[PDB]
């Protein structure tokens, strides 16, 4: 287990094929399968987890704890509470119907099971840009007091082809270690979900997001304990099929004039 | 493109940057549907931010050469840029004679033909339209086998498709 | 059996190292070259063993050795265009004989074109410039692009036809490129003759106030005639604009000093659509001591699109009508029907002289 | 050997020699950009109330001669191509749909306008005709495009560029469906709300040859749907039916549903199991705001 | 995001924007005639200015020729706060 | 013995031989990639889906005349050198082409037309099939025949039993396909559209109901004005500039030929105009007698009354009629349609799918 030791690739777990064997996908985009090692285990690690590959044979080596550093949100608040939920007025309306959705099912998750109602995972704000949003999301977390991961819309897409599906998949794997956790996006109609006609085949850009975000939301949140918030402007720069149950069922529109 | 246009143009100061047809990028670009947006204004952004930058010091200028002043930008237009606006219009009735005997000093004639006459006879024509003549004068004896231009030649051009001028039949009735 | 012979000489052709180069283009040329790859990368090199020192130009394409460097062979540029490799074709059928009539569309077009190829030195004479542009628009159904045809035979030389559709590509700023990729076959392949088809759809001003997504075609005849008359007259072979809209086109395309030459074609009198059936007669069945002038009379002024139908129509009057050959009596059946039966409406003809 | 390997299957690539080592999977069900494969669906002719009437129709239309091809071919007579609905505003047609593959045993795929143009080579206008001949392949299916539809949402409510086109190419492509095997099952279904949006070619027999029209809920039609569509949970049978589908106005099947939602909301602010009236009433309240407002 | 890294480490700093109407541009959907990196680029606005990371000590001098043509969500306040009219 | 030394043991042992050597070349992962252009000196440039460029010469195993920009080759490992050109197998590309298993619809159910059956199969199927009447006559077969005429005259199964005798190539096109969203993709797919099927048997080129350009109401595909110009003289082109020796043929047909430009049709090509109009009660006799001749029919009914009672009824209103007798026998499950369901479906046609025509004169 020792002969590895310093020289280190970052890999990343796919599937079990056979027993002490299974296929990973490095940073650098070459998947390669390979034989695990004697030390570790099949149901020590997750299908999303992260492992250690080495330089030249790829090796599996070690698997990594359940945190991924990845960008943005990295560990978790940094000074966020600097305001409390009485700055903003008048949206006692709709912050009420917020907080039903939000900071209500990361209490009490029972109350959902005995009446028999599905909390929405994903939460859509609409309305004209520059009136609700922006404050709102800070109030909530605020006074939520747990973990919180606000990532940009515009920020999934890096320089490299093959790092945009991978740092979606760390977005939600920090909510897999922390139950109370919220997934803030901030802007999130630039890419969207395939944006209408995204020419696929001129870019590819837009598959590797497309496909993540499709399967992480049907992948994972079964256990109801991880919400999904979103900030968008209008509804004509979005896919209606994310409309559709099964993934996002909630629509929220401002309170306009 | 043009960025480095004037970064090249830094290193040899008495340089002149020509640019043809102006009317092919600019606009305000409205009046239209959503996307479609910057793929004119892209590169003009360059001839503003350049123009009014570091760059056009003392020896650093641009001649921008265009068709029509009727759709362009105009803040392409400032006293940053583009000062002297000069109207080049159609050539005059004398100032015909003078073009239409340059562009003949390759042919061969007996010089027996009054250039002043061919310019009388040409009212409010192009530049090119005037060189275009000479182009059928020489056609004309071809088919007739002359050894030189005659007069004859200038004439029947006329008649034929230059300028502003074009019959498929003689219809006279 | 030709592999054969093939793998003898294969082994100093394999197993060493020649032929694996990476092809980029060479930027700066210090007499130290710079050249760029096609990953984005930029080295420097210098010449080989047999490479020539005239032989490196700026902006060509150049092997070099994957992993050490240097220059090996030369190459033609402008190596990414495939689309103009299949704009050539070879050997038309339509000759030139296959043009009727003694009018004047035929002479002024081999004058201007068939004349300098053949005989360049008979202009050089009198010292003057042969027209390089002509123009060629008619009404629909006069046969132009046959007469375009027959040029090319006569000339026997490379011939390039150019769909006004196939300058607008599916990017904005690809249909410059197509530009370009056209004259640089003029200086590459020397003598040769460019046709371009349905320009309509891409000249004419049509200004700005406009729907807007017309700024993209616009633009290609700023381009096209940036390269046809530019700063540098540059030029060689004749370029030859044809279409069926000349009053949509762009004011200043329709100005000379791009063309000279200019014909439009007409409908042919009573002795000119006499010579459109003699042309015929030779094929299909012509009865002996039918005379065609009493039928092309009858028949009022038209296309040549609707003079080969009478007759294609009339060998069709064999069957139901119950005739051996062609006669007279089946030529006068197609009078009211491949004419006066045919008319009603989207019969084009003369009706359609303008939009 | 090679007879065991087809297309679309993932196998091993060694390293070293550069061989075959094993097999690892198949290619997943979802294919190009959305692909939507759905096989028995749970939508049922029990869990929709009020449109049995309505059932019966599609039921010797559509469903007859697919669980029945001897039928029709002994009558002498030839199958329907589509099927169009046409009503208010909010229908609960796609529940209808649904049902259909659920007792025929067929498949629920519907087709994205954003699917019929894409970016590829040669490709480019088969994407449309695409997911018509990707249906094909596995089972008859169905065909149904709920995608491109005026509600109000989007503009242009007299037409559409991706609705008519689309809709009217599938139905001349059943030529080659026509005397193959498992292929004339094929039905198409379709959705709209006035027929003077489509085109005269389509009102035309031929093509559609049954037209039904889909009448709004009415008081008696909301009465089955209270109790099936609008409880999905444990609650209290003290309530009146009859008497709560009297207080909603003009409520589509859309805007019942959403009072299954908005039911158990306020009882989550007093946090309590029971659900009696008093939530009801404020559920059938804020519906009817969002519908008269704009 | 390379401009903004400067702002958190000077802190008296202004950014200058001389004739821009590019990045504010609006584009939703046409077809986007591959936008993909300029959409994003109109969002990178709407998040420095918009979230939780430092701001009032870097101000943003932004100048255009007509405001229509921008995006209508960056002249309103919470980005652009002070109009100022040079008539 | 003596013939098989001779003969197949000096080609076997060759062979045996030469594959020895296919070891080194034909071995390794294989890479492959695009032809770029080809020169009389053997080389060529290829560039893999990795997108590298490689400038190497020409091996064997291909030929000169196979070589063409823009297909698939076989490039090597180590050497990087191209082995040979890899055909494409499985259908060409595209297989939304309508290759036409043919279901085998014959002339009896399209009976009754033959006046104007008989003028599209002279020129369309007697030149494919009996191309030795129009060869040694002189004249130049047309190229196809324009249809015009009201809905439901059986515009649409007239080409559809031409091409089953044929048994050559049949293409069937709608009309909505020829404009696209992207600018400049809508010619480029009417390039596409002739050049395979011109390749490969002499083919048929038929669009069927071309509404393209015209009362638009288009947000989402419109292009503009500059799209209108560019698609149909496109197809323009391919009838003037595109050569072929005749085995191409185009019919178009649709309910309105007016709205389309009549320039598309440059009738030198078309020599053949066919028109439609409604049946009279002698030719609905006929048709109705098609469509019942595989249903069953009680002893009650009369196929000459049915006529009869038609009024101002085309093709398809006639087997809509037979259709709606079925659906109504099929909910009792009877055998034989009885008269009762020829009463009702005569009165729903005539109501919903029998509208009032705009004519309105007399």
């Amino acid at each position: 287990k020792r002969i590895q030791s310093v020289p280190l690739v970052i890999g990343q777990f796919l599937e079990p094929i056979d027993q002490n064997t299974g296929i990973v996908s490095s940073t650098t985009g070459m998947s390669y399968v390979v034989r695990i090692l004697s030390t570790l285990d099949r149901e020590l690690l997750k299908p999303s987890m992260s492992v250690a590959l080495h330089r030249h044979s790829n090796a599996l080596v070690d698997i990594l704890p359940p945190d991924s550093d990845s960008s943005i949100s990295v560990m978790g608040e940094n000074e966020k509470p600097d305001v409390t939920y009485a700055d903003v007025g008048g949206l006692d309306m709709q912050k009420q119907e917020i907080r039903e959705a939000v900071e209500l099912p990361l209490v009490q998750a029972d109350l959902y099971e005995q009446i028999g109602i599905d909390p929405p995972r994903g939460v859509l704000l609409y309305g004209p840009p520059g009136t609700g949003k922006t404050m709102l999301v800070k109030a909530v977390a605020n006074s939520t007091k747990a973990a919180f991961i606000r990532v940009n819309g515009s920020e999934f897409v890096h320089k490299y082809l093959g790092e945009g599906p991978r740092m979606v998949r760390d977005v939600f794997r920090l909510a897999r270690e922390n139950a109370p956790s919220i997934i803030f996006i901030d802007e999130v109609d630039s890419i969207a979900t395939k944006r209408f006609d995204a020419q696929t085949g001129s870019d590819r850009e837009v598959q590797r997001i497309l496909i993540e975000l499709l399967t992480q939301m049907d992948g994972f949140d079964q256990s109801t304990n991880v919400k999904v918030i979103m900030a968008t402007n209008r509804a004509d720069t979005l896919d209606p099929a994310l409309l559709r149950p099964g993934r996002l069922d909630r629509k929220i529109e401002f309170p306009s004039l | 493109l043009v960025r480095d246009a004037f970064a090249l143009a830094k290193e040899k100061a008495p340089t002149i940057i020509f640019i043809d047809e102006l009317d092919a990028i600019g606009t305000k670009r409205f009046d239209s549907e959503k996307s479609g947006d910057r793929e004119v204004q892209r590169t003009m952004l360059e001839l503003l931010n350049q123009l009014d930058g570091f760059s056009s010091d003392d020896r650093v200028k641009v001649l921008a050469a265009t068709n029509r002043v009727d759709v362009l930008d105009p803040a392409l237009l400032r006293s940053g840029r583009l000062d002297r606006k000069i109207e080049f219009p159609l050539p005059s009735e004398d100032s015909r004679a003078q073009i239409l005997q340059i562009h003949s000093r390759k042919m061969t004639t007996d010089d027996d033909i009054n250039w002043q006459e061919l310019a009388r006879s040409t009212d409010e024509f192009n530049g090119a339209q005037l060189k275009a003549v000479t182009v059928e004068a020489g056609m004309i004896a071809l088919r007739n086998g002359q050894s030189s231009v005659k007069h004859e030649d200038f004439v029947e051009g006329i008649s034929e498709v230059q300028a502003r001028k074009s019959k498929s039949v003689s219809f006279y009735a | 059996a030709p592999s054969h012979l093939w793998d003898i000489m294969g082994d100093r052709q394999r197993l060493g190292e020649e032929h694996p180069l990476q092809v980029a283009r060479c930027t700066k040329i210090i007499k130290k070259y710079v050249i760029n790859l096609k990953q984005i990368a930029k080295f420097v090199v210098g010449l080989g063993e047999r490479v020539s020192p005239t032989d490196i130009e700026e902006g060509m394409r150049v092997g070099v050795d994957r992993s050490k460097y240097n220059i090996e062979l030369p190459l033609p540029p402008r190596i990414d265009p495939s689309v103009t490799m299949m704009t050539v074709e070879e050997k038309p059928d339509v000759t030139y004989s296959d043009v009727g009539g003694c009018k004047d569309q035929i002479e002024k077009l081999r004058e201007v074109v068939e004349l300098p190829l053949l005989s360049p030195e008979r202009f050089a004479t009198l010292g003057i410039d042969p027209p390089k542009g002509i123009l060629l628009y008619g009404p629909p159904g006069t046969g132009k692009t046959l007469c375009a045809r027959a040029v090319a035979n006569r000339t026997d030389a490379t011939f390039i036809r150019v769909i006004g559709s196939e300058l607008v590509q599916k990017y904005v700023g690809e249909g410059a490129r197509m530009v370009r990729e056209l004259f640089e076959m003029a200086r590459t392949k020397k003598a040769c003759i460019i046709f371009f088809d349905e320009i309509d759809a891409v000249g004419g001003a049509r200004f700005d106030d406009g729907a807007g997504g017309d700024n993209e075609v616009q633009r290609t005849m700023l381009e096209l005639i940036t390269q046809l008359d530019g700063f540098d007259p540059r030029g060689n072979i004749k370029v030859m604009f044809a279409t069926n809209r000349p009053n949509t086109l762009d004011p200043a395309l329709l100005r000379p000093g791009r063309i000279d030459r200019k014909v439009e074609f007409s409908l042919p009198d009573l002795e000119g659509r006499a010579n459109i059936f003699r042309i015929h007669s030779k094929s299909m069945s012509v009865e002996r001591g039918i005379r065609w002038e009493l039928i092309s009379r009858l028949c009022p002024n038209s296309t040549g699109a609707e003079l080969r139908s009478v007759c294609t129509e009339a060998g069709m009057f064999a069957i139901r009508a119950r005739r051996k050959v062609a006669t007279e009596k089946d030529f006068l059946k197609a009078v009211d029907k491949v004419i006066s039966g045919y008319k009603k409406f989207s019969s084009t003809s003369r009706y359609m002289q303008y939009n | 050997n090679v007879k065991d390997l087809k297309a679309s299957q993932r196998v091993c690539l060694r390293s070293d020699s550069y061989m075959l080592h094993k097999v690892l999977e198949n290619k997943a069900d979802p294919l190009v950009s959305l692909m939507m494969v759905e096989k028995v669906p749970d939508s049922t002719y029990d869990m929709v109330g009020g449109l049995t009437k309505q059932i019966k129709e599609i039921k010797e239309v559509i469903e007859l001669p697919v669980k029945h091809p001897e039928l029709f071919e002994s009558l002498g007579i030839a199958q329907p191509k589509g099927v169009i609905l046409y009503g208010p505003p909010g229908t609960g047609k796609t529940l209808l749909a649904r049902a259909v593959a659920h007792h025929t045993d067929c498949k629920f795929i519907r087709v994205s306008g954003a699917e019929l143009v894409q970016k590829y080579i040669g490709e480019g206008s088969r994407m449309v005709r695409e997911l018509f001949v990707m249906a094909r392949e596995h089972a008859p299916s169905i065909i149904f495009m709920d995608e491109i539809d005026s509600i109000g949402s989007t503009r242009v409510e007299g037409s559409g560029g991706g609705d008519s086109e689309v809709q009217r190419t599938m139905l001349e492509l059943l030529n080659q469906l026509d005397g193959f095997e498992t292929s004339k099952n094929i039905k198409i279904i379709m959705a709209t709300n006035r027929l003077d949006i489509l085109d005269p070619a389509l009102l035309r027999p031929g093509r559609i040859d049954r037209k039904i029209e889909f009448p709004p809920p009415s008081v008696a039609a909301r009465a089955e749907i209270l109790r099936i569509h609008s409880r999905k949970m444990n609650l209290t049978r003290g309530i009146n039916l009859r008497k709560v589908a009297e207080k909603m106005n003009g409520c589509s099947g859309a805007d019942v549903k959403g009072v299954c939602t908005e039911a158990g909301m306020y009882a989550l602010r007093e946090r309590r199991i029971h659900v009696t009236q008093e939530d009801f009433e404020l559920a059938v309240g804020k519906v009817m705001n969002k519908n008269q407002e704009t | 995001r390379e401009m903004f890294a400067y702002a958190k480490e000077h802190e008296p700093c202004i950014i200058f924007m001389d004739e821009v109407d590019a990045i504010g541009g609006r584009r939703f959907s046409e077809g986007t005639s591959a936008d993909r990196e300029i959409q994003r680029t109109l969002m990178e606005l709407l998040t420095q200015m918009d979230g939780f990371d430092n701001l009032g000590q870097t101000k943003i001098i932004m100048a255009t020729n007509r405001p229509d043509t921008l995006d209508p969500a960056l002249l309103r306040p919470g980005r652009l706060d002070r109009k100022v009219e040079i008539p | 013995f003596v013939s098989n030394s001779e003969i197949l043991k000096p080609f076997e042992k060759k062979q045996e031989e030469e594959k020895k050597q296919l070891e080194e070349i034909r071995g390794n992962p294989l890479s492959i990639g695009t032809l770029e252009e080809i020169i009389d000196d053997d080389h060529a440039i290829v560039t893999s889906p990795t997108m590298p460029d490689y400038y190497v010469s020409i091996l064997s195993f291909v030929d000169k005349e196979l070589l063409e920009p823009g297909c698939s080759v076989l490039l090597h490992h180590k050497t990087m050198s191209i082995v040979g050109v890899l055909q494409d197998d499985a259908d060409p590309m595209v297989s939304v082409m309508k290759m036409d298993k043919s279901p085998t619809e014959s002339y009896s159910d399209i009976g009754g037309l033959e006046s104007q059956i008989q003028e599209i199969k002279e020129s369309v199927e007697l030149p494919l099939t009996h191309p030795e009447l129009y060869e040694e006559m002189g004249i130049k077969p047309p190229k196809g025949v324009i249809l015009y005429g009201a809905p439901g005259t059986g515009k649409t199964l007239l080409a559809k039993a031409v091409a089953n005798q044929t048994s050559a190539t049949f293409l069937r096109i709608v009309g909505s396909e020829l404009i696209q969203k992207y600018l400049g993709d809508g010619p480029r797919l009417c390039r596409q559209i002739f050049k395979v099927a011109g390749e490969n048997a002499p083919s048929i080129v038929f669009i069927d109901e071309i509404d393209a350009i015209g009362t638009k109401r288009y947000d989402s595909n419109s292009g503009g004005e500059r799209e209108i110009q560019r698609t149909m003289l496109e197809l323009l082109n391919q009838l003037d500039g595109f050569d072929d020796r005749g085995d191409v043929k185009v019919i178009m047909a649709t309910n309105k030929i007016e709205t389309l430009d009549p320039a598309l049709i440059r009738p030198g090509r078309i020599d053949r105009k066919i028109l439609f109009e409604n049946p009279d009660l002698s030719t609905k006799k006929k048709i109705l007698g098609i469509h019942t001749s595989k249903m069953n029919l009680s002893e009650d009914v009369n196929l000459e009354t049915l006529v009869t009672t038609k009024d101002d009824l085309s093709g398809a209103d006639i087997q809509a009629m037979c259709t709606e007798a079925g659906l109504l026998a099929l909910r009792e499950r009877r055998m034989q349609v009885t008269a009762e369901d020829f009463k009702q479906a005569k009165e729903r046609v005539m109501k919903n799918k029998v509208e009032e025509n705009l004519e309105g004169l007399y």
